[PDB]
């Protein structure tokens, strides 16, 4: 549900 | 399995597999490159991370679909198939953690490489924690915490507050606090402090570095908006 | 590999894998179900088709990315990796064609099942033809043509012009004509005649059947718009 | 480039 690191 | 291929060829093919969106192949190529025993460059570390994050990311998404179906139901088939996907996910996490332990982390002396690998170690223990239910769940959680904490300590000492790996590490440690450790106040505090200290360092950056940093700051902001 | 699992369990898990977007698993489950030796229901035929179409569809998309890179370049790495993906694609097509030949097609006596399997046989020979370059390329093309043609003959005799499998078969045979057989006029003629004869049969359909048929008619229209 | 059958 929350944003972890992504490109 | 990649022992007979040149290191440079494995790297070249990893980049091709990324273009083709063949992330399982990409991960196997980068595993082979790591097993050559030489340290990895900044670019090579990114290829390794991108490949396994995409592989495990698909497994996590499938596990969540199946876990939801299993919970609504509660024959053996849903549980069995969720277990199959779970075991495959755990095997991939174990593979990555094994590469970090043999021997990427111990040879990483620069802050940028050591923080990068310790953030990975925290991430893959976090993914193991997402599916953990047995007697080792607490130890898995503490292994993630310990890896993230060492990375945080190094990054605060050795990196500017806008450094993208420092920002991504803080983002993911905050997700760990919120989703895994049942510490939403710690999650929010870490995200806010990270965002505010990055904002105050933006004036030092070039236009391209500014773009890199504000991208990850927006993810911190998105989580704060979700959480408050 | 699925020999110890119940047929019903394989089908149930194929549906779960579809929900999880795990199409490799889905294909393996449906392969196991076919290898039980019983004929497949309408729903089971759809699961088999969906699973392998998604697997080979990802391989085809990757092959096209890599083939494009290879053409622009023309070390051995791009060619080697395109070859690897090509061999994997050919193995999947061979697996599907083997299921159809042992023994799905010979046991299929109803028009709906026999046309469905012959359309599949045409499709997977078409995918083999997309990558073929050697001395068997002409024979691969004719194998696709022959399978499509038998399916067309049965469908025109036994099915209404709006039947979704008849429409999908005509759509794919027209793509075969255009892209594989270098017969764009045949492709356009087949698409137009198929669309027009379906339009004139729509008045016989329920609202739900109308929706099924007009969906595939729109794909025929999209191709005619692209081709004319 | 052209559309074959899809769901
Ligand atoms: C976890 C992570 C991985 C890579 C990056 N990143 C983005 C741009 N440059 C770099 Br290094 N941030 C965080
Ligand atoms: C090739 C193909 C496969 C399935 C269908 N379809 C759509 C709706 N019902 C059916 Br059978 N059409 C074409
Ligand atoms: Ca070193
Ligand atoms: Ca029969």
């Amino acid at each position: 549900r929350p944003s972890s690191w992504r490109q | 399995a990649m022992g007979s291929m040149e290191r440079a060829s494995l790297i070249q093919k990893a980049k091709l597999a990324e273009q083709a969106e063949r992330y399982e192949d990409m991960a196997a190529f980068m595993k082979g490159a790591v097993e050559k025993g030489e340290e990895l460059s900044c670019e090579e570390r990114n290829l390794l991370s991108v490949a396994y994050k995409n592989v495990v990311g698909g497994q996590r998404a499938a596990w969540r679909v199946l876990s939801s179906i299993e919970q609504k139901s509660n024959g053996p088939e849903v549980r069995e198939y969720r277990e199959k996907v779970e075991t495959e996910l755990q095997g991939v996490c174990d593979t990555v953690l094994g590469l970090l332990d043999s021997h990427l982390i111990k040879e990483a002396g620069d802050a940028e490489s050591r923080v990068f690998y310790l953030k990975m170690k925290g991430d893959y223990y976090r993914y193991l924690a997402e599916v953990a239910t047995g007697d080792d769940k607490k130890r898995i959680i503490d292994s993630a915490r310990s890896a993230y904490q060492e990375a945080m300590d190094i990054s605060k000492k050795e990196m500017p507050p806008t450094n993208p790996i420092r920002l991504g590490l803080a983002l993911n440690f905050s997700v760990f606090h919120y989703e895994i450790a049942n510490s939403p106040e710690e999650a929010i505090s870490l995200a806010k402090t990270t965002f505010d200290e990055a904002m105050a360092d933006l004036h030092t950056l070039s236009e391209d570095s500014y773009k890199d940093s504000t991208l990850i700051m927006q993810l911190l902001r998105d989580n704060l908006t979700l959480w408050t």
